């Protein structure tokens, strides 16, 4: 649809006094269907930059063929792609309409940027635009990832009114459709409730929201967790919040390796070391294991678990709190150097861990602090009972495991004691 | 229970063997600064072919300490070591690093044991 | 100067004794590992810095012979050099209209820079000269086995800034390999070389430079490194007559049969040449 | 400046008594061992640390022979100095933007301190003046056999504050190695001797000083220490003309006739020397 679902939201806002415009060989034009109408042979361009697609040029376009290798069966520019010349005009006004910032009904996700509408007046409409990047709000999304009915929250929205999402990203002035979704209200409510109850765990810091947004969690898989270097391909495929399918695979991976690529940054003059198994990370990661891998992942610590990756995982955070008590003010933690093999091949270097846990418990025992030294061994014997082994390598589902127990590990120490 | 009494893997049976000594040297000498687990674990999973014999003769002084009064358990250190020497051939001149993972298995899983009631 | 006339093929093993043949940025400073498998890394990169280094120390500047990337080059200066020598002037992020010009620029590039001629490089900065592949490529050295490395403490008694924290002496810690050899393999081709020039003379010198690479890399943490073996596969003819893949499959590296426990010298392992197909020859004499 | 003209390898041969002759900051106090095989380990930082201490003693800071580490120094402030002397302003982190400036301050610090000139030194701080990698570079020495360090309880008869039984008063603790043979490899590059100005006279005392550094390095917890071999391969160019491995290799440590039992003095050993290469002179009566 797309195009014809933008010609219609122009004939829907066209028909109102305000909040609109009114503004104005052959063939058939695609866009309604109309037979003998005049076919237009340039449309008139889309807006880019601040008031229109973020990274494209000021005069971006949808339709153009200004190369020969894009034309087919002889036709020249536009004649490509027949639409009738009002058509044309009032898709682009819509499209121009809806990029502007003073409606609400914008959002911009890493690369690409988000507009949506319904086909009638609705509050969804307003309402989307905290769903997908959360700052009544909260109400509105507590009962949605619970499951419950929007209406409960108000009855005056009628979820039947279909929505439409779309994803465009830039180019040397001309536009791609990353993704475009079509559903009714309700539905799409329901996915985006999905969502956030997959990727829910318990918060790391009070300061971190518990509806994260979007770009936020792109943005932790980024390479130095800026806008830029979010990877296009994997921000448009996480499609999967409000359409409901598998997140694509490689998130998985990617978060793995952003993990694997981290260290603690004080240089950030954060005077808490910051952690690399964020909050952030730990809710992708739960929330891949949940609909791809179709496991079980509890939001906060389950010391019933005895899953072998997830014990690996508590025993690496209760090591990591040993060398943490062990050496006050310590610059780097086996966090930053020995997350990666520890998951990916724990046969090869929990040895060496185990040892220096030894050394830094020893450490304790002698020093005041007696018995948490007593206490750590009492968790490393405990967690170790449920192992036979140390597997020689863990598949990623098994990492994503392990970082996950690591992860509930480490926040149920920061005031155990 | 998690340990594995008929397990017989040697790294295994010297992590057990080396739990054993150090409940034995902690009932020997209460209040001690430092289990024998933080003197010698370093040089016992690096070397065990040159420190095990140092290592069972102080676990033998702590028996025989063990065996003067009636909180004498000392047979039973002395048959739990005598038990896991049984399986073992040599002692390894060195170990890999899985191997010395699976002594640590051992060792753990050898002194929970010890702790039960 | 001619360029070369037949394709190789090289295998280098070479070691490291208690030291960080190549230090991670992420990982802290630990040395790259393969975290599945534990297998050392190190980067065709950093083998290529030691080449030019040898190179620049050897020649001192000799004409001919100037490495593009310096330890404190600023890369556009360079680029100007070209443009002036050969008389035009640069268009602001371009190369000159005239193909000519743009391929005299070029090679000026390669004709004085031994690296450029060798490895390649990318110049199309805002003083635009060009692109080069060089015919010389190297892939990452892996270690034959998994490496153990250990993390070493060390401390220092004395303080930088103004400061009272000595309560304990200042804290430092190095990384290091207690021991791991390394195999990396390489290519040189024919069809590159006469694009850039690469000739028989600069290959000499980049087998010289191979042979005595880290005779002159020595520093605190560098730890002892050397090379240890280089077999060469000359083809007989400017294209291969045989895949590299199963020329590379005729040096084989496995444990001395009379050694045990972890590798910890060279003499651990047992390197074996087989027979090369009969369009090359193998100069496993370097 | 008149630096040495040769390259040098050296091997140094060192043992230890019931002492500690380097302890671990991470593992207590234990020394420092391989740990997958045992062997005793010395950081390169704690020999060029009793070489320092050697020359401090032996020169008592006359002219070009001060020490930059020095103890409890604080380095900013002698950088400060060397920006003076130069007649230079330093910035907040950054060398003077004139490389002939830059290059003064550096010289400056190589000219005045024997280690920074002999061992080079990062200098990058608040005060910046700039790098030395150091013409002289030592690699970790490690045991010819396995050692067993051994955990030696020590009691005290005082108090330090308040006994908590006002039966023993304080149990303390020492680390010994019963004894240890330790081989040091090093290497002395005269190009990088050429930058600080390591000269013929800077050698010979740094000749001396492994010969004497333990003499004057007695304490409580080192036990007795001695250096008893020194083989120095004098290379009759400055580049060198045979690897360093295998210069290394000639040097052989083995078990003597009487291997009974384990080693406890150097007798207990057998060192003997190969023939050197052509290009290579080893003097050996250190």
């Amino acid at each position: 649809m797309i195009l014809q679902a933008l010609h219609g939201y122009y004939q829907r806002m066209s028909a109102d006094p305000d909040a609109g415009m009114p503004p104005y060989l052959c063939g058939q034009c695609l866009i309604t269907g109309e037979r003998q109408k005049p076919i237009a042979q340039l449309h008139p361009s889309i807006k880019g930059g601040r008031d229109g697609v973020r990274g494209a040029q000021a005069v971006a376009s949808i339709v153009s063929f200004n190369n020969t290798a894009f034309e087919s069966y002889g036709k020249e520019q536009s004649i490509n792609a027949p639409v009738s010349q009002e058509a044309a005009f009032s898709y682009v006004t819509a499209l121009n309409y809806l990029l502007n910032p003073s409606n609400r009904q914008k959002v911009t996700i890493a690369d690409a940027t988000v507009v949506f509408w319904a086909e009638r007046s609705s509050p969804a409409e307003d309402i989307f635009a905290g769903m997908f990047d959360p700052p009544r709000m909260h109400d509105l999304l507590v009962a949605i990832r619970s499951g419950k009915r929007a209406t409960d929250i108000m009855p005056d929205m009628d979820e039947s009114v279909r929505f439409h999402v779309l994803g465009l990203s830039p180019n040397a002035a001309r536009l791609s459709v990353r993704f475009w979704e079509v559903d009714t209200v309700g539905h799409m409510l329901d996915k985006v409730g999905r969502h956030y109850r997959e990727l829910e765990i318990i918060p790391q810091f009070n300061n971190e929201q518990e509806f994260p947004s979007l770009s936020t969690l792109l943005r932790q898989t980024a390479v130095l967790n800026k806008t830029e270097n979010i990877s296009p391909v994997l921000a448009g495929g996480l499609r999967a919040m409000l359409t409901g399918g598998p997140y694509p695979q490689s998130l998985l991976p990617a978060v793995l390796g952003r993990i694997r690529a981290e260290h603690a940054r004080p240089e950030d003059k954060s005077r808490y070391r910051l952690e690399v198994v964020t909050y952030y990370r730990a809710a992708l990661i739960k929330a891949y294991l949940i609909r791809n891998r179709k496991l079980e992942v509890p939001v906060s610590l389950d010391p019933a678990r005895t899953d072998r990756p997830y014990l690996l995982g508590r025993l690496f955070a209760v090591l990591e709190k040993a060398q943490e008590d062990a050496v006050p003010g310590a610059n780097a933690t086996i966090k930053d150097r020995y997350l990666a093999s520890a998951s990916a091949n724990p046969g090869q270097v929990f040895h060496m861990l185990l040892k220096n846990a030894s050394n830094h418990t020893a450490k304790l025992r002698k020093d005041p602090e007696r018995k948490s030294a007593i206490h750590y061994e009492i968790m490393m014997q405990e967690i170790i009972d449920n192992i036979s082994d140390f597997p020689v390598t863990m598949s990623s589902d098994e990492q994503g495991l392990f970082m996950i127990g690591y992860y509930h590990q480490r926040k149920a120490l920061f005031t155990k004691k | 229970v998690s340990l594995d009494p008929a397990r017989t893997d040697r790294p295994y049976l010297l992590g057990r063997l080396f739990a054993v000594l150090e409940k034995a040297q902690e009932d020997a000498v209460p209040g001690a600064n430092a289990t024998i687990k933080d003197r010698y674990l370093a040089s016992a999973s690096a070397n065990p072919g040159q420190v095990f014999h140092m290592l069972l003769k102080n676990a033998s002084n702590h028996t025989a300490k063990l065996r003067k009064d009636p909180e004498r358990k000392a047979i039973h250190y002395e048959i739990m070591m005598q038990e896991i020497i049984d399986n073992i051939s040599d002692f390894p001149v060195t170990m890999s690093s899985d191997e010395q993972g699976l002594f640590m298995i051992g060792y753990y899983h050898q002194r929970k044991a010890l702790f039960t009631k | 100067m001619t360029a070369i006339a037949n394709r190789y093929e090289f295998v280098l093993l070479f070691d490291v004794e208690n030291g960080n043949p190549n230090g991670d940025p992420d990982a802290g400073n630990m040395p790259r590992i393969d975290p599945e498998t534990g297998h050392g890394l190190v980067t065709d990169v950093c083998l290529k810095r030691k080449i030019r280094n040898h190179v620049a120390l050897t020649k001192e500047g000799a004409e001919r012979f100037n490495i593009y990337i310096q330890e404190k080059a600023i890369l556009n200066e360079t680029h100007e050099r070209a443009y002036t020598a050969c008389d035009l002037k640069p268009e602001p992020k371009k190369l000159p209209k005239k193909v000519e010009d743009a391929k005299r620029v070029t090679d000026w590039m390669c004709t004085n820079f031994y690296d450029i001629r060798t490895f390649g490089a990318v110049m199309t900065t805002e003083v635009n000269c060009g692109q080069v592949r060089g015919p010389v490529q190297m892939a990452f050295a892996r270690s034959v086995e998994p490496v153990v490395p250990q993390e070493v403490s060390i401390t220092r008694m004395a303080v930088t800034t103004k400061a009272e924290a000595e309560d304990n002496r200042t804290m430092g810690r190095k990384h290091i390999v207690p021991y791991g050899l390394y195999v990396a393999h390489g290519f040189i081709s024919a069809p590159l070389a006469e694009k850039t020039g690469f000739s028989d003379e600069d290959l000499t010198l980049f087998w010289d430079a191979l042979v005595n690479m880290f005779e002159h890399d020595r520093s605190a943490a560098r730890g002892l490194m050397s090379s240890r073996k280089l077999i060469v596969f000359k083809h007989q003819n400017r294209l291969g007559n045989a895949p590299a893949h199963k020329l590379f499959d005729l040096v084989k590296v496995s444990r001395a049969e009379g050694s045990s426990g972890p590798a910890r010298s060279f003499a651990d392992y047992a390197v074996t040449v087989g027979q090369a197909p009969e369009g090359v020859e193998v100069k496993e004499m370097l």
